[PDB]
């Protein structure tokens, strides 16, 4: 993230969204709500829990540069992140004969009529040896997690797939995968004075999100 | 794309590209090592 | 007997959703309130799920998650990438 | 003895938080950055 906000009390406000993350009209709404009052007797200083609920949830680097009376509310932020989850199960059935695993939970689902639904890392296989000494398996597999929200009940979220492969004696094969790839661009401009080569950074609330996401099931 | 897989050459093909590409990415989250700690290993797949 | 600084929250939500450049030009006491903003956005998303089946032995997959639903009964609905 | 089923977890994870020009100097720009971790791991079996 990236953003520039000049605002001044008497001249009007430059101020943006969804990229730099922090306008100055609810800041400078928040701060201008936030300097105390005074009594006739007492005098409070206890207007607060608006800076805290609007930068309850915030990362950004956010300085306050007074220059000519602009406030060059500047704004920035950068924050890579990196998964790696690697899960193996195993099983030991006879030929011919289901078996299933699971490590999961058991999560109260309302329908209307509470009931209980199973969560977590199920794995239900059904080998047949061939001849060759080559095996068939109807794998039915899941990973199930519990995400919150919570809107108006909890919500999952599922990776399951139900094939039906044929393997070698001990090689591996991939039976499913997925590789998500993402990018993003959200520039906000001034019209005239944002395409400045040189002074011209400091107006627009360049946004950016790059992700990346592969994902693979083997056996 | 559909791709048939004939024998055991065909899903050694596959199965080795898709495979080794995963785990070569796993590599690559190795030698990118962890910011903090270099003596931590990393989850990689096994050899062959 | 206090004057109270306090009379706001109108402006805060008049000006909740406003991404402009709004200056205020005074000549002649005529306020030129001049508003003028660009935004430009651009999206780029490439996914490639993947599957291995039998022939003619049907098989799906997913990524997805299960949203409760509220029919009346609320009944679990499927998303994500099938 | 023989083994039934199992699960071997691992999982790794990384949250970094820079700021964007100061973030990587290679001297203070430690003390820019939210380096965040997550190692984790479990293994798990049933015999008979």
């Amino acid at each position: 993230n990236f953003g520039v906000q000049w605002g001044s009390k008497d001249a009007g406000l430059m101020q943006f969204a969804n990229g730099t993350q922090i306008p100055i009209g609810t800041l400078g709404a928040a701060i201008s709500a936030a300097k105390p009052q005074k009594g006739s007797n007492p005098d409070t200083n206890g207007d607060l829990s608006t800076l805290a609920q609007l930068l309850s949830g915030f990362s950004g680097t956010a300085v306050g540069v007074v220059k000519g009376d602009w406030m060059a509310l500047v704004q920035a932020v950068k924050n890579d992140s990196s998964s790696n989850v690697l899960s193996t199960p195993s099983i030991t059935t006879l030929d011919n004969q289901e078996a299933f695993f699971m490590v999961g939970q058991d999560v109260p689902v309302l329908t209307g009529t509470v009931e209980r639904k199973k969560v977590g890392i199920m794995l239900k296989v059904t080998p047949q040896i061939n001849e060759g000494n080559a095996v068939q398996m109807v794998i039915e597999q899941e990973v199930s997690k519990v995400e919150g929200q919570t809107s108006l009940d909890v919500v999952f979220g599922e990776r399951k797939l139900k094939t039906t492969v044929l393997a070698n004696d001990g090689e591996l094969i991939v039976l499913g995968g997925l590789m998500d790839d993402q990018a993003g661009e959200s520039v906000a401009k001034v019209p005239l004075l944002g395409d400045i080569p040189l002074i011209g950074n400091l107006f627009k609330s360049t946004a950016d999100k790059k992700e990346k996401r592969n994902l693979m099931v083997f056996i | 794309r559909p791709t048939i897989l004939r024998d055991g050459m065909a899903a050694d093909g596959v199965s080795q590209r898709k495979y080794n590409y995963m785990r070569a990415e796993q590599i690559y989250r190795d030698e990118q090592g962890l910011s903090l700690m270099p003596h931590t290993a990393q989850p990689i797949l096994p050899a062959q």
